[PDB]
This record gives structure tokens, C-alpha cells and sequence, in this order.
């Protein structure tokens, strides 16, 4: 085959430079086009002879004089003659056909000129419209992640084939201009048009063309600079900046740079740091080497409007893509099938470089409900697969856009956390600080880092493995899925084996370890530590560590800081809850919460019954802290979902207003009446869902405190008495209890709502009316652009399908307006797979089932689009909620009958 | 891009 039509680039040419000018252009022309210029030059090096260059190009018109490239030698080197230069669309090439071959050693100089649109997608060279005002303003921005770099300029755009860059931009000269590096100088103007500007950035280190990022812009910043000199930036909406909503960015920012030269013990590799918050940046954040973008809602922070939930998401988004600066960005994999690595630490060690900077809030927990429990849902299922994928099957832009999954991010995340926790965290560091030292300014794979890794674990004595860092994380990475580690406590017995939700599912992925692994486990008996143990790759072991006597207990996976699940015989789970019952504290809070995540997913999976489950949230009612509570909660809205229409949900309502009560009274008297917040960020989570658990449950004392607020507010509309941390429950209940003064008020507050997240939150509770009335009057507004934003119109209807009393009526109201299928799908793609997944979502009976297909029926013409795939998962879902529900419906009734009183 | 990764 020609090199033009496959996919990866040759290795016969090798950049070295570029300069690149990029001249947006942010006044449409007389047609509604937005288009942006450039010019470029690319030095490279020939390593083994060729007539052909193949560089990637996307999306450019070229109006180079002659051929769409000019080709030259560097010093005194000749050139060949061009014979000619096509673009090949499908493998995104510009292909330079020479009528002579290059030589070995000699570099050569590229240069293009070219221009394409400055759209609005968020791709390559991209424009990007708000309003400040009743101006609309565009601003020209980058996302070149993964494959679009090529779209902005040509340029060898693989990962491997790093560079040093020379940026210019050329933008109105009333307009800031910034780029990875700092600015050369000041901008000069224009020659040909002085209303125009030239700024020149210094040139930056040897680097990934994905990590490339410009902007022109408005914008205005706050910064502090760093003792080392470092300047520190937070850029955003001029009046984003005058409001103070980017203080808190910049507040955490140089603690968290810190945090991180010392645990990779290595510099900063840039003089400066710029962050920017962009409106509706749909990516959420990219780690553009000392231009980092994020979409507003998670750079600024409003402290009179945000919650706390907001603040632990601003802190841990920064640490997170600070931590590329030097994992990804200056240590680069060298192909997106490793991709995993980068996403994976970075995703582990937000929550290292967060906590540095709020190291009262133990934001370390986190990655347990957030990652690890999160990511099982989806790797304890046969659809599955491996953290690994052959660099040889990852070779189309879809194909590397696939890698940017949960699995990557969230395993990842886990897989490396119990990595660094059984070499211990020192030793961890001290091959992480070797691997990006010996790789700096390079590439790597994940071999490469599992050496230097074992480089560390050979020059030490204390730490012993039973096999090498590669053989164990090969077990990790290698296969899918996780085990489940069964402990049989009167032996001692110890088996492991795959774990999947589904008793019933057919594998048909093939291990080569036959889904066995090498698995560290911790253990704790009777609240005290007990020695480390590995479990080989074999089904069954022994050891004394996991036998107990009978008024003994043992507890494995401490923190939870294996990825897997356990479950043991029904006596020490008897013995753990008596422990949970009597003495709570002697179990580390991640494994209160633990006991409740598992035994659910155990249930499930029938491998104990659903009661030993429910049995494991007796202890709550004198729990005062954040996780074992959210196990709960996480675990229980399925319960809720399934049986909220049934007569399961009296016995419910009533064991969880039970259990509830306590914690609602304790944080009463806590919170002095509910006028001071608690100190730290779990056990305000803690209140959140208290509060949150006890009004959704008819807590008299919650729907009191409710009214009561609301009404405050009502009577004083300026002055909100309610603290963002309540907000969404406060008003939800609220509304609940009352009618169209409520309502009304609410949506007036909503339709002058300045901030994205509090309008969110009014949106959302204004779907909590108990009258039908308002629900169908709000449902005939979400499809009106004047009342509620396009984006956010199936977000609403699926809020209104939520409340039992909405789910019929939003339910009729998507099978009815369907056809604004022919109205959504052509103009803005309308995320119709999520509205499907949420009005069909309680559906659990025969009855239902034959509803939905009698629905599906209409697929002649109209179709579904993006949720056709939507549709059919509702229809599997259906008839797993039947089967689930008729399993298990009796069962669960007597059990809350039961422990209601 | 991105992460963090809720709860
Ligand atoms: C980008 O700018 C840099 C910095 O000015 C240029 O680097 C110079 O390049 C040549 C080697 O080709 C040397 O003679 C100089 O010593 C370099 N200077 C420095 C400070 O390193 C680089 O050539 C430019 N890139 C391109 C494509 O022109
Ligand atoms: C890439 O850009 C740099 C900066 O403009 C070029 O270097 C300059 O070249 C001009 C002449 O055109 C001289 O006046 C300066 O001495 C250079 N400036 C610096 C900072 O070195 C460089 O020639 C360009 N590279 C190529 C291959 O054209
Ligand atoms: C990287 O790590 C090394 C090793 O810890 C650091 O060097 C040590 O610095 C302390 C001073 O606080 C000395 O007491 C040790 O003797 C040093 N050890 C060695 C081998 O030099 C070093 O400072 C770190 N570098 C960076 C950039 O973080
Ligand atoms: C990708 O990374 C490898 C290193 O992992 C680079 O190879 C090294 O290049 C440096 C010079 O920059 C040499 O000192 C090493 O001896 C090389 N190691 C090898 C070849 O194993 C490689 O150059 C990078 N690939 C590209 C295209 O830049
Ligand atoms: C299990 O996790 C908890 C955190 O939830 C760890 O407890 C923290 O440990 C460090 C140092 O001992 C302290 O800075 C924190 O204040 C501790 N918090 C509490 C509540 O104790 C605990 O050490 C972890 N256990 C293991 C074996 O790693
Ligand atoms: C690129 O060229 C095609 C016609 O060859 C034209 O339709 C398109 O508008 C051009 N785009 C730009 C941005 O100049
Ligand atoms: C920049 O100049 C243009 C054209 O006069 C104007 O529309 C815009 O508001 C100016 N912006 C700033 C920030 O001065
Ligand atoms: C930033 O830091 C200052 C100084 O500690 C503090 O008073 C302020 O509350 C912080 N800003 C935010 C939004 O947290
Ligand atoms: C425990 O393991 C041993 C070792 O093979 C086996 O003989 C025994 O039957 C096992 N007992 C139980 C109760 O699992
Ligand atoms: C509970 O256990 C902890 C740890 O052993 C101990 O400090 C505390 O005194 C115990 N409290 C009660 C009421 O037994
Ligand atoms: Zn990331």
C-alpha cells in the first residue's frame, strides 16, 4: 500500500522546529463566515532516504505560491524538485511528491500558507461566542486534543514527534494574545493594517503538537507570582474577574504547582502558568502545556453562590491538569493506546495535589466513591475491556477518541493508586521521579515506567514483591474486569474470581491469565492492623490471617485500596455489623462505607442475599459521616427507582426517615440551627445528604425547616437565606409542599438567574411540584428557546420524569413530541439517548415493556438518530428491571416492613 | 483532557 493511505505517519521524517502565524479573523465575512489565516514553516530531518513528505493536514485551503508548499534546504543542503502536492482526505495528509529522494542527515524547511473556517466546533483553531452585555463577543481559541492540531496547521501531529514551536499571533490590537509560553515583548502593529497586532511568543521546549494552544480574546486575569519566579494566571470574562470568581483558581494554583515539583522532584518546566475559564468549553478542561482551558463552571467560583461540592471540584479539576505539566507534557506516551497512564495518574493524583492545597477536607477518600466504585459498575460487566490496547489496532482519530473512556480515567486511576500503596508511596516517588528524569522531553510507554518502578523496588530491601512490578500490573492491565476476594472465616480459606454483576453473563473475551490475579490485600482483625498478604494467581489459598474465632472479625482491603470486592461467610458478616452497631469507629470510614458498596454489588450478583445487604445499613442511625452514607444512598436509588410507585415505599420511606432522624437532630445541633456550616468538606457533604435523605423521605422536621426558609426568601427576594450547600433540597421541597406561589417565584428567580449553577438548580427543584398542572405547564416550556436553553431542555423534561407524579406525564409528553426529531437532529444534535435513559429509566413491569415496544413501533420514517442505540438499551433494561423486580419485590417488602418498627 | 471524576 502508499504510506498516504495509512494511517500513522512515516518514520522517515523527523520535525525539529516550527514556526507557526495564526491571524484569526472574529468579524464574519458578508455570508456568516468565520475564517481564520496562517502561515507556517516546519524544519525536519530526513532519517532514511525518501521522495515523498507526508505531513498531516485537516480542514486547509493552501494559497502558497506554486505548489501548496514551498520546499527549501537548510544551510547548504540542496532540495529536490516537487513534483506535486495533493491533500488525501481520509488519512488527513498533505502529500509532498518529489522528483528526487532526501538524504540521510540533511534538514530541510517547509513552508505553507493557508486558511480555514474559524468555527464553531470546538476543534483545531476554533471561535467561541458569548455575551458580555447585550454584545455578543467571539473569541478565537484551541483544542487541538487529540487529532486536531493539523486542523490549526500542518504538522507531523503524532504525539512521539515532539518539536519546539514559534507562535505568532496576529489579532486586533485592542484584543489580548496568549500561548503556551509568555509573550516575546510587547505586540507591534501590523504593517498592512495597523488596526491590527503581532504578538510573538519565546519558543517553546521540545513538545507535543496535542499540547499546542492560542488564544485571542478580551479577557482579563488575576496573578500572583510565585517566589521562584513563576508567574501564576487566571484569565477569564472581564466581568468574571471584576465579580472575584477566579480567587479561589488562583488561591489553590501555587500550592498545587508546589505540591507537585517536590512529588515528582522536578522543577516546573515553564516561566509561567496561565489558566483560563471559557464559556461552555464542552471538553471541560484540557492540559495545554502552560495554557490550561476549562469551561467556566469548573475554573471560577462564586462564594456567595456556590456550594462546597463546587469548591472540591474547582480544587481537584486544577490539581489534575497541573499534574500533566510534567506527566503527559513533559514525559509524553508515545501513542494514545497507553493513554490509560497519562489520564489514569493524573486522574489518581488530583486528589494528592487537591488535598495539598485543602488538607483539612481528606479529599484523598474520594477516589473511592468517585473512581474505584464508580468504574466497577462498568468493568463487572462481559462488555468490558483491558486497561491495554495493542498500539496496532489504535489507528483512526475514532479509534484514539474511544481510549478517552471511564475505564482509562477511572481504572486507571485505581489500578495506579494500589500500585503506589503496596510499593508505598516513597518508593512509588522515587520511580516516578527516575521515569521522568531519564524521559524528559521524550516519549514512553507504560513498560517504560514499570521499569523504573523495579528500578526503585531492586535498590531497597524493605519492600518484597512475590513477582516484578510488570507480572503483577500485567494481571491489572492486561485483562478486564476485577475479582471478588472470598473469605471463609473459619478456615481461613481464601478464592478469588472474576467478578461480574450479572450471575448469568456468558465471557466470551478471552484472559490470558484466565481472569486470575496477584492481588494485595490488607486486612484488618478486630481494628487491628494485620500483616500484608498477596494472593498468587491461583482460585484458592489459605492463611491464618483470614481465620477467625467466632467472636473475632477480620476485615480485608483497607481503604479499599485494591481494585476488587470481598465478601465473606455470613458469620463475620454478622460480626462486622454488631462491630458497625456497637462500636463504629473501630472500622476506617472508607470501610464502613465499603461493607454497604460491596454486599449491594454482592447482592446483585446473588452471591449473598439482597437482606444481608440491608442488613449492612442498620448501622446508619448512628453514622455520622460523610461515605458510608453515600454507599447507602448510591446503592438505594435503584430500590427507590424500582419500588417508588409500589407498596414497597411506605416500609422505605419509613426505615430511612428511621435512620435518618439522628444524624438530621445531630447536625440541627451542630449547625446551631442551621446557621453555621460544619468546619470541613465531609461532614458538609455529610449535612448535604442528611438534609437531602430526610425531606425526600417526609422528615416533618426537613419539610419544616423546608417551608420555612422558602418562605423567608419569598418574603425577601434579594436576600437569600438559604446556604448554597441546601440549596437544591431546600428548594425542592419547598416546591414540593407548595403551589404556584412557589413555583411562580421560583421561576421568576430563574429567569433572571445570573449564574449558570444556581438557574441549575432552580430548574432542577421546579420539577419537585406535586400538582400536575404546573408539571404539564413546565413541560410546554422546555421546548421554548425564550424560557429554557436548548442544551438544557431533555435535562428539565428528565427532571420532571423523575418525580413519580411527572413520569407519566413526561412520558407522554416524549412519546407525543417525538417528532421533534426532524426539528433537533440537523440543527443541534439534542442528546436524545439521555432523555430515552431517563423517562424509560423506573420502567419494571410486562406492562411497561409492551408500552415501550408499542412506542418503538414508529420506526417507520422519523427514525431515532443519536438514541437509536437509546432506545434498544431501554428495552434489555426493561426486562432486567421485570426480572429484578419480581425477584426480589417480597423479599425487600417484608425486610423495610421489618425494620421500619 | 480533563477529569477529576464525581461520586
Ligand atoms: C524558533 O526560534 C528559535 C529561538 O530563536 C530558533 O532557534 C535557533 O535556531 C538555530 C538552529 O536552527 C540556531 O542557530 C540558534 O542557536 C537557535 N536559537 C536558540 C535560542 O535556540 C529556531 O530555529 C526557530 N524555529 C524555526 C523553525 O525557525
Ligand atoms: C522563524 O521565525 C524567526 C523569528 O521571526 C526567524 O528568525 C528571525 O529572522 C529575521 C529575518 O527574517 C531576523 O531579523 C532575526 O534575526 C530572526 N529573529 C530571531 C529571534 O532569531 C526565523 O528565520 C524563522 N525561521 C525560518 C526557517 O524562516
Ligand atoms: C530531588 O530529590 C533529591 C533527593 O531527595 C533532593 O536532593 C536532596 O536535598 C537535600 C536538601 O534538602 C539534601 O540534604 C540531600 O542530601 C539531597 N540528596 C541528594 C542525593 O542530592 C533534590 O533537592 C530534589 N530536587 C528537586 C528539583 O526537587
Ligand atoms: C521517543 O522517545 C525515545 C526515548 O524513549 C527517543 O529515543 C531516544 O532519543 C534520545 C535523544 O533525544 C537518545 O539519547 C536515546 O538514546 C534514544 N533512545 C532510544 C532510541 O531508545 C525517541 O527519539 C523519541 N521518538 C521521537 C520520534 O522523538
Ligand atoms: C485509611 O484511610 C484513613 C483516611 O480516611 C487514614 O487515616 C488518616 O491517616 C493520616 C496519617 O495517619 C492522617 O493524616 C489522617 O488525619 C488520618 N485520618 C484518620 C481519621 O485517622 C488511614 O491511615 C488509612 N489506613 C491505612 C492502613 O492506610
Ligand atoms: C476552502 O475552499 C473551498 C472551495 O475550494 C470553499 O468552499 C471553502 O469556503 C474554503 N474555506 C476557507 C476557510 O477559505
Ligand atoms: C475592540 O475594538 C472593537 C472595534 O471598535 C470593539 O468592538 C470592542 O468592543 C473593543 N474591545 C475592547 C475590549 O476594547
Ligand atoms: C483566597 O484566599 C484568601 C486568603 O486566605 C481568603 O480570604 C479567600 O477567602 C480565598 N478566596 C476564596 C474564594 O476562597
Ligand atoms: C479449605 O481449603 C482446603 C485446602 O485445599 C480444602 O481441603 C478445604 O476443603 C477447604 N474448606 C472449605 C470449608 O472451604
Ligand atoms: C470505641 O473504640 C475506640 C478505639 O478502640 C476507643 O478509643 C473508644 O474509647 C471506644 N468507644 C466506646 C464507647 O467503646
Ligand atoms: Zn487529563
Amino acid at each position: 500500500s502508499k504510506p498516504w493511505n495509512r494511517y500513522r505517519l512515516p518514520t522517515t521524517l523527523l520535525p525539529d522546529s516550527y514556526n507557526v502565524t495564526l491571524r484569526p479573523y472574529l468579524t464574519p465575512n458578508a455570508d456568516g463566515l468565520y475564517i481564520f489565516k496562517g502561515k507556517s514553516i516546519v524544519r525536519f530531518l530526513c532519517q532514511e532516504p525518501t521522495d515523498v513528505i507526508i505531513i498531516h493536514s485537516k480542514k486547509l485551503n493552501y494559497t502558497t505560491q506554486g505548489h501548496m508548499v514551498v520546499l527549501r534546504g537548510v544551510g547548504d543542503s540542496q532540495v529536490p524538485e516537487i513534483d506535486r502536492t495533493e491533500l488525501v482526505e481520509l488519512t488527513e495528509y498533505l502529500v509532498v511528491h518529489l522528483k528526487g529522494s532526501l538524504q540521510p542527515g540533511h534538514m530541510y524547511e517547509m513552508e505553507s500558507e493557508f486558511q480555514g473556517e474559524l468555527a464553531d466546533d470546538l476543534a483545531g483553531f476554533y471561535r467561541s461566542e458569548y455575551m458580555e452585555g447585550n454584545v455578543k463577543k467571539v473569541l478565537a481559541t484551541t483544542q487541538m486534543q487529540s487529532t486536531d492540531a493539523r486542523k490549526s496547521f500542518p504538522c507531523f501531529d503524532e504525539p512521539a514527534m515532539k518539536a519546539t514551536f514559534n507562535i505568532t499571533l496576529i489579532h486586533p490590537n485592542n484584543l489580548t494574545a496568549l500561548s503556551n509560553m509568555p509573550p516575546k515583548g510587547s505586540s507591534t502593529p501590523l504593517a498592512e493594517d495597523p488596526n491590527w497586532s503581532v504578538t510573538e511568543f519565546e519558543t517553546t521546549p521540545v513538545m507535543s503538537t496535542y499540547l499546542l494552544a492560542y488564544i485571542v480574546s478580551e479577557f482579563q486575569s488575576v496573578n500572583e507570582t510565585a517566589q521562584n519566579g513563576v508567574l501564576i494566571r487566571i484569565w477569564a470574562r472581564p466581568n468574571a474577574i471584576a465579580e472575584g470568581h477566579g480567587m479561589y483558581a488562583l488561591n489553590v494554583t501555587g500550592p498545587i504547582l508546589n505540591f507537585f515539583a517536590n512529588h515528582y522532584n522536578t522543577s516546573y518546566p515553564l516561566p509561567k502558568s496561565d489558566q483560563i475559564a471559557l464559556p461552555d468549553f464542552n471538553a471541560g478542561a484540557m492540559e495545554n502545556w502552560g495554557l490550561v482551558t476549562y469551561r467556566e463552571n469548573a475554573l471560577l467560583f462564586d462564594p456567595q453562590s456556590s456550594s462546597i461540592s463546587n469548591k472540591e471540584r474547582v480544587v481537584t479539576v486544577i490539581a489534575h491538569q497541573l499534574a500533566h505539566q510534567w506527566f503527559g507534557n513533559l514525559v509524553t506516551l508515545a501513542w494514545w493506546n497507553d493513554l490509560w497512564l497519562n489520564e489514569g495518574f493524573a486522574s489518581y493524583v488530583e486528589y494528592l495535589g487537591a488535598d495539598h492545597a485543602e488538607p483539612t477536607w481528606n479529599l484523598k477518600d474520594l477516589i473511592v466513591p468517585g473512581d474505584v466504585y464508580r468504574v466497577m459498575a462498568v468493568d463487572a460487566l462481559a462488555s468490558s475491556h483491558p486497561l491495554t490496547t495493542p498500539a496496532e489496532e489504535v489507528n483512526t482519530p475514532a479509534q484514539i477518541s474511544e481510549m478517552f473512556d471511564s475505564i482509562s480515567y477511572s481504572k486507571g486511576a485505581s489500578v495506579i493508586r494500589m500500585l503506589s500503596n503496596f510499593l508505598t508511596e516513597d518508593l512509588f516517588k522515587e520511580g516516578l521521579a527516575s521515569y521522568l528524569h531519564a524521559f524528559a522531553y521524550q516519549n514512553t510507554t507504560y513498560l517504560d515506567l514499570w521499569e523504573h518502578l523495579q528500578k526503585a523496588v531492586d535498590a531497597q530491601t524493605s519492600i518484597r514483591l512475590p513477582d516484578t512490578v510488570r507480572a503483577i500490573m500485567d494481571r491489572w492491565t492486561l485483562q478486564m474486569g476485577f475479582p471478588v476476594i472470598t473469605v471463609d472465616t473459619k478456615t481461613g480459606n481464601i478464592s478469588q474470581k472474576h467478578f461480574l454483576l450479572d450471575s448469568e453473563s456468558n465471557v466470551t473475551r478471552s484472559s490470558a491469565f484466565d481472569y486470575l490475579w496477584i492481588v494485595p490485600i490488607s486486612s484488618i482483625k478486630n481494628g487491628v492492623m494485620q500483616d500484608h498478604y498477596w494472593l498468587r494467581d491461583v482460585s484458592q489459598a489459605q492463611n491464618d490471617l483470614f481465620k477467625t474465632a467466632s467472636d473475632d472479625w477480620v476485615l480485608l482491603n483497607v481503604n479499599v485500596t485494591g481494585y476488587f470486592q470481598v465478601n465473606y461467610d455470613e458469620d463475620n458478616w454478622r460480626m462486622i455489623q454488631h462491630q458497625l452497631q456497637t462500636n463504629l469507629s473501630v472500622i476506617p470510614v472508607i470501610n464502613r462505607a465499603q461493607v454497604i458498596y460491596d454486599s449491594f454489588n454482592l447482592a446483585t450478583a446473588h452471591m449473598v442475599p439482597v437482606t444481608l445487604a440491608l442488613d449492612n445499613t442498620l448501622f446508619l442511625n448512628g453514622e455520622k459521616e460523610y461515605m458510608p452514607w453515600q454507599a447507602a444512598l448510591s446503592s438505594l436509588s435503584y430500590f427507590s427507582l424500582m419500588f417508588d410507585r409500589s407498596e414497597v415505599y411506605g416500609p422505605m420511606k419509613k426505615y430511612l426517615r428511621k435512620q435518618v432522624e439522628p444524624l438530621f437532630q445531630h447536625f440541627e445541633t451542630l449547625t446551631k440551627n442551621w446557621t453555621e456550616r460544619p468546619e470541613n468538606l465531609m461532614d458538609q457533604y455529610s449535612e448535604i445528604n442528611a438534609i437531602s435523605t430526610a425531606c425526600s423521605n417526609g422528615l416533618p422536621q426537613c419539610e419544616n425547616l423546608a417551608k420555612t426558609l422558602f418562605d423567608q426568601w419569598m418574603s425577601d427576594p434579594e436576600n437569600n437565606p438559604i446556604h448554597p450547600n441546601l440549596r437544591s433540597t431546600i428548594y425542592c421541597n419547598a416546591i414540593a409542599q407548595g403551589g404556584q406561589d412557589q413555583w411562580d417565584f421560583a421561576w421568576g428567580q430563574l429567569q433572571q438567574a445570573q449564574l449558570v449553577n444556581e438557574a441549575d438548580k432552580l430548574r432542577s427543584a421546579l420539577a419537585c411540584s406535586n400538582e400536575v398542572w404546573l408539571l404539564n405547564r413546565y413541560l410546554g416550556y422546555t421546548l421554548n428557546p425564550d424560557l429554557i436553553r436548548k442544551q438544557d431542555a431533555t435535562s428539565t423534561i428528565n427532571s420532571i420524569a423523575s418525580n413519580v407524579i411527572g413520569q407519566p406525564l413526561a412520558w407522554d409528553f416524549v412519546q407525543s413530541n417525538w417528532k421533534k426529531l426532524f426539528q433537533d437532529y440537523g440543527g443541534g444534535s439534542f442528546s436524545f439517548s439521555n432523555l430515552i435513559q431517563g423517562v424509560t429509566r423506573r420502567f419494571s413491569s410486562e406492562f411497561e415493556l409492551q408500552q415501550l415496544e408499542q412506542f418503538k413501533k414508529n420506526n417507520m420514517d422519523v427514525g431515532f438518530g443519536s438514541g437509536t442505540r437509546a432506545l434498544e438499551q431501554a428495552l434489555e433494561k426493561t426486562k432486567a428491571n421485570i426480572k429484578w423486580v419480581k425477584e426480589n419485590k417480597e423479599v425487600v417488602l417484608n425486610w423495610f416492613i421489618e425494620h421500619s418498627s | 483532557a480533563a477529569a477529576a471524576a464525581a461520586a
